[PDB]
């Protein structure tokens, strides 16, 4: 029913029609998870060379 | 070939549905979490209508709808009446009901009201005619429970002075088309009626379960409908349609198109249909009252085999063919 | 005046990047070559379009854009394509293996060798910024690089901007059009580690808008040209507030406010109406109640989900074209005595309504009819989490078996990283069901 | 660009390895003489996925030859395609492996690989993206499956991130030349298992039995079969050597193919079929070909696919058609028979087209099923394995090379594993 803060200029208008009222990680964590991870694949690797030499 | 899975065990009348879609030939039966599914004959709780309608070259339909829990729960269909301007307030066949809470000031309003007037004061959840003494039932039960006006003066069948409520078996199909089952039953109560004391239980409740004189006036408690108009022929000089059928036929039809806007799946992207159960209470002067709407309801033994095919042919073949009416339409 | 930075991510994002900057081009008046004749500030100015295009002193407009995928394909049409002479060639960053449609070989193994040369490009741009307002992320859920390379650009823009917004535009994997087995598991694994790094984020169900195409524009087999031309259209209404002049939506601060009021749950259903077809030889244009009511149709949605059975906690009206806030009003006071529109208890039953004359634009040639009056619907509903719902149901199936788990493991990620996203995607499910009952 | 480096070993790897570069090379415009008279440039434009450029803007196929004996790779370079081959891609020794797993792998192999690696090296140095590698052999002979494995296992030393698919040709007693293919091939499969990412088996009993029963053929020849093999070939590298809405590579195959790293051998599956020098007149509508490409008369290897389910299901459709009913076609084939795809790997059927269709058929379907079904042809392979294997017969031939009997104990509890872990996921 009440329309309010009706603002208008030459591109159009706004306004906001109402009906009834109510009732971080940081840089130094993130190199030590890519880090992590590569660490893991390496080891993964490593354990296949191993395996393949014998 | 149509497909189907089936999520409620428990289910008498879809038990009897999946046994007539398979001996169709045209209807495998996949594992009830099978997603590639045309039919779901869900759970009770918790349905999972957000995974509906999104398996690619599959047309999928539901036994239920979305939000018919509206009419379904006691706690809230006592709401949707009071606050639907399409039944409110007082509609001429609602009992006067009100919601409490164990953890009941409007309630008061009217109680104090049928007191001091010596007008009828007994109600219900379970029944006596003093306010607070019902609120340990409340209480020690630890539910939302509804507190209604007790018929007190019903009618009674002849011999046996007994007791009744019409149970009425309504199919939605997908296009929102209503459709009544010709065949009702009355749920009878086998010992007299009694308004002396509101304890004596099996005389005053018509649960089928709740008598078990199981038999007496005829098989299983279980009054036709050809039976009790021939009844009132013979007794009071009026038809079933004319003093009680038109009414309930209103009853249902309002129930179900106050919440159409809120439950249909017309545009939705998949199908719903259900069928219902009304319980109405019929009084002294033929005057039909609305009880309870039952989202799973059971039939009755003898009706199983007809409403079943006709939930077939109306709400499952209408939608996946193949290949006099007992249905009623309520136009609209 | 704020200047916007828009950040393209994988195939999905960068062709929706294509779609949405020739569509800009078209509604500023901006040519292939960069000229914008319109403009008679030579060489910069503030203007409101000056959020998404800086100026050289040769009167080139150029996107604040930057293009990135661990492939070349998708960025080297870009680099031979129409609008060629639009974009600095330090803006399309591309690698040479793809993620393989695995989210732990884009964030992890690949992604590590790339993020420091992106946020470099990206630090190029936000130098040529007077106050720089944040930026905008196209990417699909379902990709290797849109979900896994995504996921780390947003924690490293939060640690590097840490004052600056960031909106996604997230394309959700529907089968119909999907490329890969896995997208249910790279999209829960991006959204549980991008969560808490974005504002607010528009899903796009390729789903949606596949039946769209099809269903209004009697496309038998949309192409990802016939999707993206259509999510272009959707996201210019979104962003028309930043690049014209208004009162609604100036910032991307202000997207938060209107439309989310509790962090996590910043996913706002988008609803466009009306979709008609070039190829149409008759069509009866579409009044303001038409299309106002369209809005609440599922079939227009960008997510087919029950908004009737959920609850809303923030709600806006984009209008594009001949609209006048008399007849906004009298169809609002219309649907509301019609539909189930019920608020949370502790937010106005309102719209914020915003109005741009300039009806919608259409790229020459496209599959879009010109209409004379466009909506699009910004919802934030509860109802939007039966798409969380399918997705985590879907990850559930696989994850039960520990299907192609192996394929993430080997690249470095833990087992664990796959329930801890699963967590948090059981506790989103939760939250939506706490609001919206 | 994402190059795949291919091998042809042995008799059996060379000859469906020349009919192989044969039939791309016709699909992709390139003659004998290695230049291009094609049609359209959608036949270049990932032409290096295969072919390298050399002098002159001549394409080279990117193969290695690799043979123990040098009378089969002499009849490659005598054959139709053989002056296309980089000459210095002919590895070739003199003794030949006498049908012996051994001496591939350990004795006369270890000579010659060396070499192989060298030029497979030479190759990789030259490739802008290496993807992986393709590898043509059988597994009952004793090059391609003794020598054969053995390069994978060095390929896979120096290129531990690179992709290893395999074109494996089952041995079959209904085309057999010696009574150790049970052998030869137990030994292999333990390597295929370990050592590559995708396996093709392309059963030698599948392809005589639909020489024999469907083509109406009573006397199959080893071109016979090979006709059936080309034509596979060519339909499931189409997605890689075309560009498509797919874009595919040796590892996004993998990744979506294989939910479980021991479980990635594929049955591959072709229609419509055809017999050598006949062409068919009538095309078939897309109904049928869906039909035809998951009939179980069209798959390669010889399983029943009911005896199963599909974990995976990757589908080529090649020819001017509506893919409105290439996507309705199979949905049609999931909706209407969902009970034999697994229930918890959701959408786990993919399809892709192509507008360029094989010589010959102006319409044509390839499949590529990863079906638990697949156990019936190891089971097959470990009957007749332990048949021998319980009398010790013919182990001579092997010890004689330096093998202990463990080592067959082992090969043999492998592929018995191989298979209960099929037979797990047929009843979850
Ligand atoms: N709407 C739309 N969806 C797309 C588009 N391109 C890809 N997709 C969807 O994106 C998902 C696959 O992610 P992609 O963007 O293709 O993959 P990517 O981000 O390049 O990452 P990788 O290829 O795995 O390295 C699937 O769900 C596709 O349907 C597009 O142009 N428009
Ligand atoms: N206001 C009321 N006045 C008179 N009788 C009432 C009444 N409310 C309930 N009853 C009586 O109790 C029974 C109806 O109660 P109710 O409908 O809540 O049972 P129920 O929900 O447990 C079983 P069903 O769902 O199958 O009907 C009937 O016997 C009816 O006479
Ligand atoms: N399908 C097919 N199978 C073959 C061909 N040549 C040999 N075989 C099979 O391969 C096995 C013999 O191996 P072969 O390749 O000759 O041994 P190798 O040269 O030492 O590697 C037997 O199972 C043969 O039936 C062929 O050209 N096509
Ligand atoms: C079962 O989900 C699949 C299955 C397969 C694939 C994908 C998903 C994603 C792309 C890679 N991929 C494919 N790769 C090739 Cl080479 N050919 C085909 C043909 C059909 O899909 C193919
Ligand atoms: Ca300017
Ligand atoms: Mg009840
Ligand atoms: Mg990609
Ligand atoms: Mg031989």
């Amino acid at each position: 029913m009440e329309v309010i803060e009706l603002n208008k200029c030459t591109s159009g208008q706004s306004f906001e029609v109402i009906l009834k009222p109510p009732s971080d990680p940081s840089l130094e964590e993130i190199q030590k998870k890519l880090e992590a991870a590569e660490e893991r694949r390496k080891y993964q690797e490593a354990e296949l060379l191993k395996h393949l030499a014998e | 070939m149509y497909t189907f899975v089936v999520r409620d065990e428990n289910s008498s009348v879809y038990a009897e549905v999946s046994r007539l879609l398979l001996a169709t030939g045209q209807w495998k039966r996949l594992r009830k979490d099978n997603p590639r599914f045309n039919l779901m004959l869900g759970e009770r709780n918790r349905l999972p209508f957000g995974r509906l309608g999104h398996e690619p070259g599959l047309v999928q339909l539901v036994n239920y709808y979305r939000g018919a829990d509206k009419l379904c729960r006691k706690a809230s269909l006592v709401k949707l009446i009071k606050t639907s301007p399409e039944l409110s307030e007082s509609c001429t066949w609602f009992p006067e009901s009100y919601v409490i809470y164990p953890t009941r000031e409007v309630f008061l309003a009217a109680y104090n009201r049928r007191r001091e007037g010596r007008e009828g004061n007994v109600w219900i959840a379970l029944i006596s005619s003093e306010a607070s003494e019902l609120l340990d039932f409340i209480d020690e039960q630890g539910q939302v429970h509804v507190i209604q006006k007790y018929l007190e003066k019903p009618l009674l069948l002849e011999p046996g002075h007994r007791k009744f409520d019409i149970r009425s078996w309504v199919l939605v199909d997908h296009l929102y088309n209503i459709y009544l089952y010709r065949e009702g039953v009355l749920r009878t109560s086998s010992e007299p009626y009694n308004s002396a004391n509101f304890q004596d239980k099996t005389c005053h409740l018509t649960n089928h379960c709740i008598q078990k004189n199981y038999g007496r006036y005829e098989e299983g408690n279980e009054m036709f409908f050809e039976e009790f108009n021939q009844y009132l022929m013979d007794a009071l000089n009026t038809t079933l349609e004319n003093s009680i059928l038109l009414q309930i036929k209103h009853i249902i039809r309002s129930c179900l198109m106050c919440i159409e806007p809120a439950i249909s799946t017309k545009h939705l992207h998949y199908q719903s249909f259900q069928l219902f159960g009304f319980d109405f209470m019929v009084d002294e002067e033929l005057k039909v009252w609305l009880i309870e709407v039952n989202g799973a309801p059971a039939c009755a033994q003898k009706l199983y085999a007809e409403l079943c095919q006709g939930i077939v042919d109306v709400a499952i073949s209408s939608v996946f063919p193949l290949a006099t009416s007992i249905f009623i339409k309520l136009h609209h | 005046m704020r200047e916007c930075i828009s950040i393209h991510v994988g195939q999905a994002g960068v062709q929706i990047g294509n779609a949405c900057w020739e569509l800009y081009c078209l509604e500023h008046g901006i040519q292939p070559d960069g000229q914008m004749p319109s403009d008679k500030t030579i060489g910069g100015g503030d203007d409101s379009f000056n959020t998404f295009f800086s100026e050289t002193g040769a009167g080139k407009h150029v996107p604040r854009a930057v293009f990135v995928d661990l492939e070349p394909t998708v960025i080297d049409e870009v680099r031979t394509g129409t609008y060629r002479q639009l974009f600095h060639p330090e803006q399309l960053i591309t690698g040479k293996e793809d993620a393989a449609n695995n989210y732990a070989r884009g964030h992890y193994t690949i992604g590590k060798e790339i993020i420091d040369l992106v946020l470099d490009r990206i630090r190029k741009l936000a130098d040529q910024c007077t106050g720089l307002q944040g930026f905008l992320v196209f990417h699909s859920f379902g990709g290797g690089t849109g979900s896994g390379f995504t996921s780390l650009l947003m924690e490293r823009l939060s640690v590097d901007y840490g004052k600056k917004s960031k909106l996604e535009f997230s394309i959700y994997p529907a089968p119909q059009v999907s490329t890969a087995v896995v997208e249910p598991y790279n999209s829960i694994l991006t959204t549980h580690t991008t969560l808490e790094h974005s504002d607010c984020a528009f899903m796009v169900d390729n789903e949606a808008i596949y039946d769209i195409c099809r269903r209004n524009l009697d496309i038998e087999r949309p192409t990802y040209t016939n999707l993206n031309r259509l999510i272009s259209q959707i996201v210019s209404s979104i962003t028309a507030s930043l690049r014209f002049d208004g009162a609604l939506n100036v910032d991307l601060t202000e997207f938060q406010t209107n439309l989310v009021p509790y962090p996590r749950i910043h996913f706002p259903l988008a609803t466009y109406a009306p979709v008609i077809s070039a190829e149409k030889a008759y069509h009866e244009q579409l009044s303001v109640a038409e299309i106002t009511n369209a809005c609440f149709e599922p079939a227009n949605q960008m997510v087919k989900c029950d908004p009737r059975h959920g609850k809303y906690m923030a709600c806006c009206l984009l209008y594009r074209g001949d609209v006048v806030p008399k007849d906004v009003n009298a169809a609002i006071a219309t649907i509301k005595t019609k539909r189930s529109i019920q608020f949370v208890d502790w937010c106005p039953t309102g719209f914020k309504v915003g109005i741009n004359y300039q009806p919608p634009t259409v790229v020459p040639g496209g599959d879009l009819a010109k209409v004379q009056r466009a909506v699009c619907m910004l919802s934030n509903t509860t109802a939007i989490a039966e798409a969380w719902a399918r997705l985590d149901h879907k990850f559930d199936l696989m994850y039960a078996k520990r299907a192609f788990v192996h394929w993430y493991v080997g690249e470095g990620m833990e087992e664990g990283e796959f329930s801890e996203a699963r967590e948090d995607m059981a506790a989103l499910e939760k939250d939506y069901e706490e609001v919206g009952v | 660009m994402r190059e795949i480096v291919h091998i042809q070993a042995g008799q059996c790897g060379n000859q469906i390895g020349a009919k192989f570069w044969e039939v791309i090379s016709d699909e992709h415009g390139i003659d004998p003489t290695g230049s291009y008279h094609g049609d359209s440039d959608l036949q270049l434009e990932r032409i290096n996925v295969y072919y390298n450029e050399a002098t002159g803007n001549k394409y080279v196929p990117r193969a290695i030859l690799v043979d123990l004996e040098p009378g089969t790779m002499d009849s490659v370079r005598s054959g139709p395609f053989g002056q296309i081959f980089r000459p210095d891609n002919f590895v070739f020794g003199q003794s030949g492996a006498g049908n012996n797993w051994a001496k591939g792998h350990y004795t006369e192999g270890a000579e010659l690989v060396d070499s192989v690696l060298d030029v497979v090296r030479k190759e990789s140095e030259s490739c802008d993206c290496l993807q992986g590698f393709q590898l043509t052999h059988s597994l009952g002979g004793g090059t391609g499956s003794g020598m054969g494995t053995l390069l994978i296992s060095k390929i896979r030393e120096e290129y531990p991130d690179r992709i290893m698919n395999t074109f494996s040709v089952m041995p079959s007693p209904k085309v057999s030349d010696t009574v150790v293919e049970p052998y030869n091939a137990t030994l292999s499969v333990h390597q295929l298992v370990e050592n590559t990412d995708e396996t093709y088996c392309i059963d030698n009993e599948a392809l005589y039995d639909i020489c024999f029963r469907t083509l109406k053929l009573t006397t199959p020849t080893y071109g016979d079969l090979n006709h059936l093999v080309s034509a596979t070939m060519s339909g499931v590298t189409t997605c890689l050597r075309f560009p498509g809405q797919l874009n595919a590579d040796l590892r996004k195959l993998a990744v979506n193919m294989v939910p479980f790293p021991r479980l990635h051998f594929f049955m591959p599956g072709f229609a419509p079929l055809t017999s050598r020098g006949s062409q068919q007149y009538r095309a078939l509508t897309v109904p049928e070909l869906t039909q035809q490409m998951f009939d179980s008369k069209n798959m390669m290897a010889a399983c029943d696919p009911r005896h199963g389910r599909y974990l995976t299901v990757a589908a080529i459709f090649r020819g001017r058609m509506s893919m409105k009913e290439v996507d309705e076609q199979m949905l049609n084939v999931q909706n209407k028979n969902s009970s034999y795809f697994v229930e918890w790997i959701p959408n786990n059927v993919k399809t892709a087209v192509c507008d360029i269709p094989p010589r010959g058929l102006k319409m044509s379907a390839t499949f590529i099923g990863n079906s638990t079904a697949i156990q019936e042809l190891f089971k097959r392979i470990s009957e007749q394995f332990t048949a021998m294997f319980r009398r010790k017969a013919f182990l001579h031939w092997y010890t004689g090379e330096g093998m202990d009997e463990m080592e067959f104990t082992e090969a043999e509890s492998n592929m018995n594993d191989l298979v209960s872990e099929y037979q797990q996921y047929q009843d979850a």
